[PDB]
């Protein structure tokens, strides 16, 4: 058995509020803003990868 | 029984269109057309 | 806003079908789909439960499910059945059978999907929703089941959206069924969270009110769904015309649920006039007043007497002043303060619609949660103890992916709905 | 097929108003005029 | 470009979906700077001017 | 190095908020409640979660989750019915809304044939236990509401929380679901060979993956230290009245509130 | 120049700005299309275009399509602007959060960007008149939301609060006291002066002396219209004792919280019973302090009386005011704070009241409104403070507002904001 | 016209 | 402009209807590829 | 009234943050 | 005198061109057939020994279907046969395919066409080129022509009106790879680079034009309105006359910071226009709200450069000086604090002329303001997060790789889109 009356007391003081609506974060306030990408040494590594490959047939 | 006499008019436009006027019979007669809201109405205009 | 209405079980069906015969005749649709009316008050908010055609012609906004094609048939064979659109009948080949089992696990997920695509075809069709209202029984199987399967995905789906159910609650004294008990305890246990109101609908009040309150010689099931409808479209005339004190479905919901599982209302309507006695009584806001919170007016079987009024609504629709449509509140909250709470002081909200009901010049619907509404739960709560003691009529449910678990859940749950209204009918500050 | 013909009002508009329904392109139709108002 | 060197003495734009079917971009309001009069000069009104 | 990435957060430091505060299953324990029963309470949770899913029916723990089973529905060659069940996780739209969370799965495509939900039974809860069900309802939802509570109050480090079915970590306004691999085998041994789709395994936030040993087992954190730690935040979320509060026996003094 | 930018919000808000508009028009001689059949003196109120029609400076806002619309499908719809006559999508519900924190916030800004256009297309404002209900959802949430706003915005200027508190035992929701004492908060701190409009007390003020038994919120509107007509008429016309928005403001708020004011109008009385009186100058101030007189329900001999303001109408004399003022003086039925001795603002005007053609006011030769910063002020905030006792003590209906975006500290904030606003108002009542 | 013949069935019935 | 917009619209949709309740295929009227049942 | 200059003779635009919100990683 | 060449490429720039000659001959009284019943129209038409009024444009498109219509249209015998270029076959959404394979065999005839056209002016202003980088052959052709002009014509002014694609709409998803290859050309090519993406103007003509079914035919009227009210100071006499030379060296501040927003206003429906009082203030604060303007940009997240007013009608610079100083003194709009002056003004006496069937109604004044703003680096952030997001893993760049460029140009866009970021980012410092 429960005191219903007490628990709504609790369950309500207690639970924050919901259905808050919040801003999206700026686009310019991307953390690779202003700067190259991460990525993009990678691709160019599979660019120079792919290069070399043609250049080593071309060699054989 | 009597068929109930057509009032669709709401007590807003009862003030509104008897604001100006001290008599009703001097008021215009209630259309049951309501004036268009906008040259073109659509949900646009609800925010 | 949009109220977008769902239908299910052969009641449910009977119930929305006699709804949108009164919403067609109250916004001068006829069953063609044709606009016959005599003021353009009535198309100027058509959109809340009709959709318009490039033709010109007007569907309602109504989702028709079942287990059985001859509710559907029937349905659709009735007067206003053309409005319907085909696509939003949905029916089953196999019926539940009285079975909760079947209506929610079984054959209920096989065509749960078909009546969602159409609900939310319906949902995105609308510009702005303002919720759903689902009518249905839950003594039966496909009413029960389905109906609250849909809740449960409905709520989830659209948080924030209105959530109105409309369930005709079973009686012992009027009861066709054996197995209704059974249905009721494992349905509105998920309409407890599922949905933000459910005000019950009970049989033995609506043959109780045709027999005295109206004097009706041969009402029927049709008569009982009209009862229904009277109330299901005051409580959106707000939303469906202007007034002087205008509401909607949420701020009902607001003013009339103090606590998260205090949502399941009181029923009734006025005036509830015969054909005898329609000259015989002055009309007025103060008859309405006191014909409203008649017990034997009210539409649900369970005398307010016997409990305390939480909350309760009143919407009352006609050319009226605010004074009086006031201060009879105000008097009958003073006459009767022994039978309204205390710790809630005013507690009832008034709403004021400008146009009135077809067929009266002033009209009204009220809406109660009175803490009387524990006795049909416990009621049931003896008849589903004494079934389930000896574990009868068990096997039918059981043998479908169901088990002895969720019974005991549900009878908990009823425990704890009547324990939460007996508790804040008895405390005091 | 037992669904019921036109609606009443959609009688009234197609009696007042095989061949492709419409055959003109958008600056075509485009407004290029002023009414006598 | 980070709200705290971009909004140091003047309110957050504060995106709001009504009013546009797209992505909100901001609204304008009435707030005015601090008479900062350039030093000297006469005191020059081409109109009438709403008083700091 | 206790700066991210390796100090994976257990259930332990909710369970130590929840039974140190004036909360709902503090008020219905008479403050008897502990955190080692919190503890049991959460596990067996899991564990009937665990079994429900297992039993091809979805469960859904009010206001912090709804675990389904989506079902493919492929015919054979006799036309019997053979099923592809893919489990998905997903939370529930109140907690999203009550702690800003996004889900990756849209809700339609995850009830498009999700099975037929079901509460977690408290009753076995509280059976297996040994407590009353209104002791478990009381404690998941405190548990849920600190578990949720925890991002906002500082919100990057993960915060594992264990289920039946899996792990679901928490980062600041993002939330990670990793299937445990016991789970998805009693699922691939229990299906009855109709077929399990292994879900998507994203990368573990923590090093050593979900399954990794805690600040509790690791040594930073104790119960004394959670105990002065959940003074202190609670301390400094107080606010004082803007004005004397009479209060009893004459004390105009303020008080945090 | 010399005007005052009209914020009409919510139900109550949007009806009270149509009935002060339309009397607003009666004034000025302008028809409802927007056009006239030194006759400027409406620039205070419309604006005036090239063309010659006069657009109303006035600003609509409802969080429900229903009641904008009403104002553009009634008589007046060329008169207003097409926008600064806002409609929201869904209304607020009767919920203070709905309107404050996740409805209101994302209309705020629509509402500031018309208020600018105001702003700039006037010259010379003198502020701001928001009428609205704090017991209502949207006139409680998104008026404080846009009150709050218009503080940072516009800095010093004045804010006339218009207000229709909940009345003492006429009530309309159950969350009535707790959106009234939510809404004080930002009504406290972001209004200079706040008047009160209960329905109760205009309902028995029709009652009794407009003869009228079955008045609605029509005449109670066409009641707070001529109030606010009577109020703003000395910037509006020439006048013996011009005064302004802020001069009386000014005088009418001794402390930043203590500013709440009651109002009251004379002589309110139907053309039945209006020929029968000698409607002098000292029997009408004689019947503005009358309990019942009043368009408050609270008793003004429960109080220290703090400063009244006066606005008399019409061909009043000075003198007359005068002596009807000594007479109050020499009443002591009403008091004066002790350190407040002069205790009165005179504001005199020579035009007339024009009634509402249609109406249920009588034509008077004179008129008066006052409005009274008193300490008997504190018995309806009391009581609204009890009754959220109530339903706060069992937390009933907070889940409501919880889950739809407030804290359970701005309701115990607000609780105890208005118990502060109780012991100011006994502390500044009570005796040097 | 089997729907129209179905409510005139039915109205005999009623009646 | 927008008035006889809408009524265009409204009497183009018509025919549309019309066309697509009278037309061939949905009605199934008239065969290697195109055999439906005796007469 | 709060215009403070740069030694070298510059205008610095003037703040209104009261100071610095420690968004942080978890712990009670 | 002063004319000044129009290029159109693309079907984007052969609509709006479309639409703005629709209103120049309006304005000029030159009817469809070529002639005038009864010289400032010298700036955009040429006169001909046989008395036909030829504009000085150039309809450049790689598919027949536009031009085929323009040909067929009612400007038929408006329009120089030859100045209307197509192609066969169009470059299909691909930068590659418009820059690489197809665009060259057509380019050198465009530059023989443009070559034509410049030799009979004799005080050609500059080029004025309507695209877009969201097509294929909006963006290399676009980028070879701009090339092509540069490397021979020497300094002359390039107004490139160009409409890029939307932060959150696509009518093509490899809009992004074009437009980030395009920018390259129209980083380096172009004197003044005009942002004028769709949902801008949408929402424009949604809530201030009052239309529920807003077309490409809306938004190229309204760009149309925009482009006259740009280019009506060469045109018509005015109190301050300001050409192409005259508002470029006002709005570039660095040679890599030259693309700049676009606002009109008034831009209100007919409906709307008698209930409102149009002054130069409100006409201005109009201008200045972050909603009235022709970009999904955000001025607020940003700080102002240079902002340009081209007043039109009665305006008179009694107000507009008023307008500019209410304007700076507003609070919510921040200039950088390297330039104070940052306004530029000029004012004609020709009010706007309203296409007939237009939405725009007819206005006494009116004002188009030109602004370069550091917010720029909002919609360049948008629109490369969409590239960074496509090319994580080489998403349709086989199409590119195989119709002609080395997979390396992908990667040197990137880092020229980083630099523009980081100096768009840095240039807005305090000093
Ligand atoms: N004087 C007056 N008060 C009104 C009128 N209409 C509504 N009210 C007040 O509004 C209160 C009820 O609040 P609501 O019905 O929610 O109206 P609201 O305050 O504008 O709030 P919203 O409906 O959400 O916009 C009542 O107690 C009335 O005092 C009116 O026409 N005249
Ligand atoms: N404002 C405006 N933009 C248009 C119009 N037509 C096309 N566009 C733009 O064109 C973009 C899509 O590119 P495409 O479909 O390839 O058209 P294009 O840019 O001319 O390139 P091509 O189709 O190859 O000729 C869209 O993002 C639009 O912004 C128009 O009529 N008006
Ligand atoms: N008010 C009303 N009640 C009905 C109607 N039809 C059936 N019922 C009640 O519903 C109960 C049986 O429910 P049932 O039809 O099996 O529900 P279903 O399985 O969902 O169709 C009976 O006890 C009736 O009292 C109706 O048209 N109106
Ligand atoms: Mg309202
Ligand atoms: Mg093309
Ligand atoms: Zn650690």
């Amino acid at each position: 058995t429960k005191n219903f009356v007490a628990s709504n007391i609790v369950e309500i003081s207690n639970m924050v509020p919901k259905r808050r609506k919040m801003q999206a974060p700026l686009p310019t306030s991307r953390k690779s803003f202003g700067e190259t990408p991460a990525y993009i040494p990678r691709v160019k590594r599979e660019i120079s990868e792919e290069k070399a490959f043609l250049e080593s047939l071309q060699e054989a | 029984l009597l068929r109930l006499a057509p009032a669709y008019e709401s007590t807003c436009h009862y003030q509104l269109r008897t604001g100006r006027f001290y008599t009703e019979d001097a008021a215009p007669p209630h259309e049951m057309t309501l004036p268009d809201k906008g040259v073109t109405w659509g949900k646009s205009r609800y925010y | 806003r949009e109220i977008v209405s769902c239908q299910a079980g052969q009641c449910g069906n009977q119930i929305g079908s006699k709804f949108w015969e009164v919403i067609s005749d109250e916004h001068g649709v006829d069953p063609t789909g044709t606009y016959q009316g005599d003021s353009d008050l009535q198309l100027e908010r058509i959109n809340v439960y009709f959709d318009e055609s490039s033709g010109g012609r007007y569907v309602p906004r109504a989702v028709l499910m079942d287990l059985e094609p001859g509710t559907m048939d029937s349905v659709r064979a009735g007067p206003y059945g053309q409005l319907f659109r085909p696509d939003n009948f949905i029916f089953g080949q196999s019926g539940a059978g009285n079975n909760w089992a079947k209506g929610h696990y079984t054959e209920g997920a096989e065509l749960i999907d078909s009546v969602l695509d159409v609900c939310r075809k319906e949902a995105e069709s609308c510009d702005c929703l303002q919720g759903f209202q689902l009518s249905h029984s839950l003594g039966g199987g496909t009413g029960s089941g389905m109906g609250t399967l849909l809740i449960s995905k409905l709520r989830e789906e659209y948080p924030d959206r209105i959530m109105m159910t409309f369930s005709v609650i079973p009686s012992p004294r009027v009861s066709d069924t054996v197995v209704e008990p059974y249905n009721t305890t494992l349905s509105v246990h998920q309409l407890v969270e599922n949905s933000d109101e459910s005000m019950c609908i009970d049989n033995e009040a609506l043959y109780d009110i045709c027999f005295r309150t109206l004097k009706l010689t041969t009402p029927t099931f049709g008569d009982l769904n009209h009862l229904v409808a009277a109330v299901m479209s005051g409580v959106t005339c707000c939303l469906r015309f202007p007034g002087q004190l205008n509401s909607d479905l949420r701020k009902l919901a607001v003013n009339l649920v103090p606590f998260p599982r205090l949502h399941f209302f009181m029923m009734g309507f006025a005036p509830l006039t015969s054909r005898g006695s329609q000259q015989y009584r002055g009309l007025s806001v103060a008859e309405l007043t006191q014909q409203m919170f008649d017990a034997k007016n009210m539409m649900q079987a369970a005398d307010p007497r016997h409990g305390r009024y939480l909350t309760a609504s009143a919407l009352f629709r006609g050319r009226m002043s605010t004074k009086e449509v006031d201060e009879q509140m105000l008097n009958v909250q003073n006459k009767n303060s022994s039978y309204f709470i205390e710790w809630i002081p005013n507690n009832i909200k008034s709403s004021i619609c400008d146009i009135p009901p077809k067929g009266l010049k002033m009209s009204v619907t009220f809406i109660g949660n009175n803490t009387c509404i524990q006795e049909m739960f416990r009621r049931v709560g003896e008849q589903f103890t004494g079934m389930f003691r000896r574990k009868a009529f068990l096997h039918w449910y059981t043998g479908e992916g169901m088990d002895e678990m969720e019974f005991t859940e549900a009878e908990s749950n009823m425990n704890d709905l009547v324990s939460e209204y007996q508790q804040y009918q008895d405390a005091t500050v | 097929s037992n669904t019921g013909g036109f609606n009443a009002s959609q009688l009234q508009k197609l009696r007042e108003g095989p061949r492709f329904l419409t055959l003109q392109t958008t600056n075509q139709a485009i407004p290029r005029t002023f009414d006598d108002g | 470009f980070a709200p705290e060197e971009l909004y140091k003495n003047c309110p957050p734009p504060v995106l709001c979906q009504p009013g546009y079917d797209f992505t909100p971009i901001s609204y304008n309001t009435f707030l005015l700077n601090p008479q900062d009069p350039p030093h000297g000069v006469r005191s020059v009104q081409s109109n009438f001017m709403h008083s700091k | 190095s206790c700066s991210g990435r390796v100090c994976r957060g257990c259930y332990g430091e909710i369970a130590e908020v929840v039974s140190h505060m004036n909360g709902v299953y503090m008020l219905q324990t008479k403050g008897q409640g502990t955190a080692h029963q919190l503890n049991a309470i959460w596990r067996v949770l899991g564990e009937q979660l665990e079994e429900m899913l297992i039993k091809k029916r979805s469960g859904i723990v009010l206001d912090f989750l709804h675990a389904s089973i989506k079902v493919q529905r492929i015919k054979r060659f006799d036309n019997s019915i053979a099923l592809k069940l893919k489990p998905q996780f997903v939370l529930v739209p109140d907690f999203t809304s009550k702690f800003h969370l996004k889900n990756v799965l849209e809700m339609q495509d995850a009830h498009y044939h999700a099975t037929v939900p079901n509460t977690v039974s408290y009753i076995t809860i509280a059976s297996i236990v040994g407590t009353d069900r209104f002791v478990v309802e009381a404690a998941v939802k405190d548990s849920v509401r600190e578990i949720g509570k925890y991002l906002q109050r500082n919100a990057a480090s993960t915060l594992t929380i264990d289920i039946g079915v899996g792990f679901v970590e928490f980062k600041d306004r993002t939330y990670r679901m990793k299937w445990s691999p016991e789970f998805l085998a009693r699922m691939k041994a229990s299906v009855g060979t109709d077929g399990v789709v292994t879900p998507y395994d994203p990368p573990s936030r923590t090093i050593g993956g979900p399954t990794a040993p805690c600040r509790f087992q690791k040594g930073c954190t104790s119960e004394n230290l959670l105990q002065t730690q959940v003074r202190d935040t609670m301390l400094a979320e107080s606010r004082l009245t803007a004005a004397e509060l009479n209060d009893g026996m004459g004390g105009s003094s303020y008080r945090r509130t | 120049m010399r005007e005052a930018i009209c914020i009409h919000i919510g139900q109550a808000g949007c009806q009270v700005g149509n009935a002060c508009w339309e009397l607003f028009c009666l004034e000025h001689g302008i028809q409802p299309d927007g056009s006239m059949p030194e006759d400027d003196a409406f620039n205070t109120f419309f604006s005036e275009t090239g063309a010659g029609k006069h657009v109303p400076r006035c600003l609509f806002l409802d969080l429900e399509p229903t009641v904008v619309d009403e104002v553009r499908t009634g008589t007046y719809r060329q008169l207003f602007n097409p926008e600064q006559l806002v409609s929201g999508k869904e209304d607020a519900a009767n919920n203070y959060a709905r309107g404050h924190y996740t409805i209101g916030k994302e209309i705020v800004d629509l509402a500031l960007d018309r208020i600018r256009k105001l702003a700039d297309n006037c010259t010379g404002l003198q502020g701001f008149m928001v009428f609205h209900a704090v017991g209502g959802g949207t006139g409680s949430g998104l008026g404080a939301l846009l009150l709050e706003r218009l503080s940072v915005d516009y800095g010093k200027k004045s804010k006339l609060g218009y207000t229709v508190y909940p009345s003492p035992q006429v009530s309309t929701a159950v969350v009535e006291p707790y959106n009234c004492v939510l809404s004080t908060h930002s009504l406290l701190e972001h209004t200079d002066v706040a008047t009160m409009l209960d329905n109760e007390a205009i309902y028995d003020l029709t009652r009794r002396s407009l003869d009228i038994e079955r008045p609605s919120y029509t005449n109670v509107n066409r009641l707070i219209g001529q109030v606010v007509s009577s109020l703003t008429a000395s910037l509006r016309f020439d006048g013996a004792l011009n005064v302004d928005l802020t001069e009386f403001q000014t005088n009418l708020v001794p402390y930043p919280r203590i500013h709440f004011v009651l109002t009251s109008y004379a002589p309110v009385v139907s053309a039945e019973k209006a020929y029968h009186e000698q409607l002098s100058v000292a029997d009408i101030t004689n019947s503005v302090f009358e309990p019942a007189g009043m368009l408050t329900k609270c008793d003004p001999r429960h109080g220290k009386y703090m400063s009244c303001c006066l606005m008399y109408r019409g061909d009043v004399v000075p003198k007359d005011v005068n002596a009807a003022i000594a007479t109050i003086k020499t009443k002591r039925t009403i008091q004066f704070v002790d350190w407040c001795p002069t205790g009165f603002k005179c504001g005199i005007n020579y035009q007339p009241p024009t009634v509402v053609p249609g109406g249920d006011l009588a034509k008077v030769q004179r008129a008066v409104c006052m409005i009274a910063n008193s300490t008997a002020i504190a018995e309806v905030f009391a009581r609204i403070d009890h009754k959220f006792d109530l339903m706060y003590s069992k937390r009933a209906f907070v889940h409501w507002y919880v889950g739809e975006g407030m804290e359970e500290g701005e309701f115990s904030e607000a609780r105890e904001d208005l118990a502060a606003l109780e012991k100011d108002y006994e502390e500044v009542g009570a005796e040097s | 016209n089997t729907k129209t013949k179905k409510q005139l069935f039915m109205l005999q019935r009623a009646e | 402009e927008a008035v006889r917009a809408k009524e265009v619209d409204t009497l183009l949709s018509l025919q549309e209807m019309a066309y697509q309740m009278d037309s061939d295929f949905l009605n199934e009227r008239e065969k290697a590829e195109r055999y439906k049942g005796m007469s | 009234v709060k215009k403070d200059y740069s030694p070298i003779g510059t205008l610095k635009a003037n703040s209104s943050i009261v100071g610095r919100r420690h968004a942080r990683k978890p712990r009670f």
